[PDB]
């Protein structure tokens, strides 16, 4: 495999792959959720509805052209999928959808709709849907009064303020030529993208989005959502983590992997090879957690998140949990090492290498958007191989061993104790 | 007295009982403490104090 990227003020970047069926084309921009004010917030959301919406995907479904759209932190896309042998039909889609007009998306009728659908959305988010809105949550505590701290999905009290102008100006403020990149990933080449491109003018506009004032700091403290109502207790419970280039990139998700992910009902993730699961399977104190290594363009989380049913023995999983993240310090074997390097090449070569190709178009957009251009597997899987035990150690020591962190809970959360207790367990006090 | 008036042997048995009546209070605390904890510690409102107990 290969990934070309070529640049006129607009960046182009693709990967051909001559196997698969399909060939997705789409704008990824460099703006995301951590460009909003707390007052229009959910823009981004919106957009992504407007750009999903009923006359526009009937308009894209008359040539074969399937929609997708994300919003992330950092970055947003708008990937057009079709055949191999329509990629001209899906540039000038994308064209006559984003750049040729606006005002027809952007009707009367078509906005309100919109409005309505992502209010309720975000209502169905906010009331149903609980790891998630946990995650929302440690994010929005962690990063507080900072940009990083938006929700990407956007706020109830906000979202129901936001007007068409305010869709305009974000657009003009963030829609722009050096802040965006159009990827093509699937059955294309680079060559006839770009030629197609050069074809047509597709010229966003004259850029430079507004600067932050801003930086992203981890800030540790707590929030509680306490919901006797609830059958479960939802839990997450992180540490800043590493952002995106950084020397501490592949150690962060190594340490994630380390401890890997749990499903108390398979048979299979019982048995895995963490010793964990030796103190945290004898009473059931878990029905599930993932330990997740967050990376964004200027902080990041390194954490947990963990559901139970098991209310009256909550702070027993942190603190099992806790004392196996101070052995990261202190006395992690090479064995669990080794076993990481291969889970982490193994999600890696997933994640990455999987067959379909709008989260190729999402990753890779995002990736040359960061950091300007895309880091192959195979030198990924270089830098694993080059892990030992003393970098996990050294890592541990700089972000784990005894420093703030940030919770965030909901649901049956009064076992869960104070803040005092949870901060002091980071520290064994026998080391 | 253990005889007619405040004499040694009165003395002696305040020392014995003096010293033995301290631990009866510490048994007596030991009590306390258990009356207490089967309902936990009041608070300077008079309202209960279910909702937020720190450790
Ligand atoms: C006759 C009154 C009384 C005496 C005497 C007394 N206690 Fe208490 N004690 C209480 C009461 C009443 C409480 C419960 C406080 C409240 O109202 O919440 C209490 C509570 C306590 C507590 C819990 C902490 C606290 O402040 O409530 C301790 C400890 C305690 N007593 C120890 C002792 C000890 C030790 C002694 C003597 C050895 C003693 N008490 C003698 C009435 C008494």
């Amino acid at each position: 495999a290969e990934v070309t990227q070529l640049s006129n003020g607009i960046v182009v970047a693709t990967e051909h792959n001559p196997s698969a069926h399909t060939a997705s084309v789409g704008v990824v921009f460099g703006s995301g959720a951590a460009n909003e004010n707390p007052y229009n917030n959910g823009v981004s959301n919106l957009w992504k509805n407007i750009f999903l919406s009923k006359e526009n995907s009937a308009v894209a479904a008359k040539e074969g052209l399937a929609l997708s759209s994300n919003i992330s932190r950092d970055f947003q896309s708008y990937i057009v999928s079709s055949l191999p042998g329509s990629t001209d039909k899906s540039l000038d889609f994308l064209n006559q959808s984003f750049i040729q007009q606006k005002a027809n998306l952007l009707s009367s009728s078509n906005f309100e709709a919109t409005k309505k659908s992502v209010l309720k959305q975000v209502q169905d988010f906010e009331e149903n849907d609980h790891p998630n809105r946990v995650l929302e949550h440690l994010h929005s505590t962690a990063f507080q009064n900072t940009p990083l701290s938006l929700p990407t999905r956007g706020t109830l009290e906000s979202l129901e303020n936001l007007v068409v102008a305010d869709l305009e100006s974000f657009a003009n403020n963030h829609f722009l030529n050096s802040n965006a990149v159009v990827v093509g990933t699937g059955n294309i080449k680079h060559e006839d993208l770009v030629n197609s491109i050069e074809s047509k003018n597709l010229s966003l506009q004259t850029g430079t989005k507004p600067v932050l004032k801003k930086k992203a700091a981890f800030l540790g403290s707590e929030v509680r959502l306490r919901d006797d109502t609830l059958p479960k207790a939802w839990i997450s419970l992180a540490v800043e983590g590493e952002p995106v280039n950084s020397p501490n990139y592949f150690v962060a998700k190594l340490a994630a992997q380390i401890f890997g992910s749990y499903n108390a009902f398979e048979p299979a993730s019982r048995l895995q090879g963490i010793k964990l699961l030796d103190n945290i399977q004898e009473y059931q104190l878990c029905d599930n957690f993932n330990h997740f290594s967050l990376s964004y363009k200027d902080s990041g989380l390194w954490g947990f998140s963990t559901a139970t049913r098991n209310v009256t023995m909550i702070d027993d999983l942190i603190h099992f949990t806790l004392k196996q993240w101070n052995r990261l310090t202190i006395s992690v074997t090479d064995t669990e090492v080794e076993r990481a390097k291969s889970l982490l090449k193994l999600q890696l070569g997933q994640l990455y290498e999987s067959g379909n190709p709008v989260n190729d178009a999402n990753l890779l957009g995002a990736e040359v958007l960061i950091k300007g251009s895309k880091l192959s597997l195979g030198e990924a899987f270089k830098k694993i191989d080059a892990i030992t035990v003393k970098d996990v150690k050294a890592w541990a020591g700089k972000r784990l061993w005894d420093q703030d962190i940030a919770i965030a809970g909901t649901g049956q959360i009064e076992g869960l104790l104070d803040y005092m207790r949870i901060r002091s367990d980071m520290s064994m006090m026998r080391w | 007295w253990g005889g007619f008036s405040v004499s040694n042997p009165t003395i002696q048995r305040f020392f014995a009982l003096h010293y033995l009546v301290p631990f009866i209070i510490a048994a007596m605390v030991i009590m306390h403490l258990m009356a207490l904890h089967i309902h936990g510690s009041s608070n300077p409102l008079g309202i209960t104090g279910n909702l937020d107990r720190i450790p």
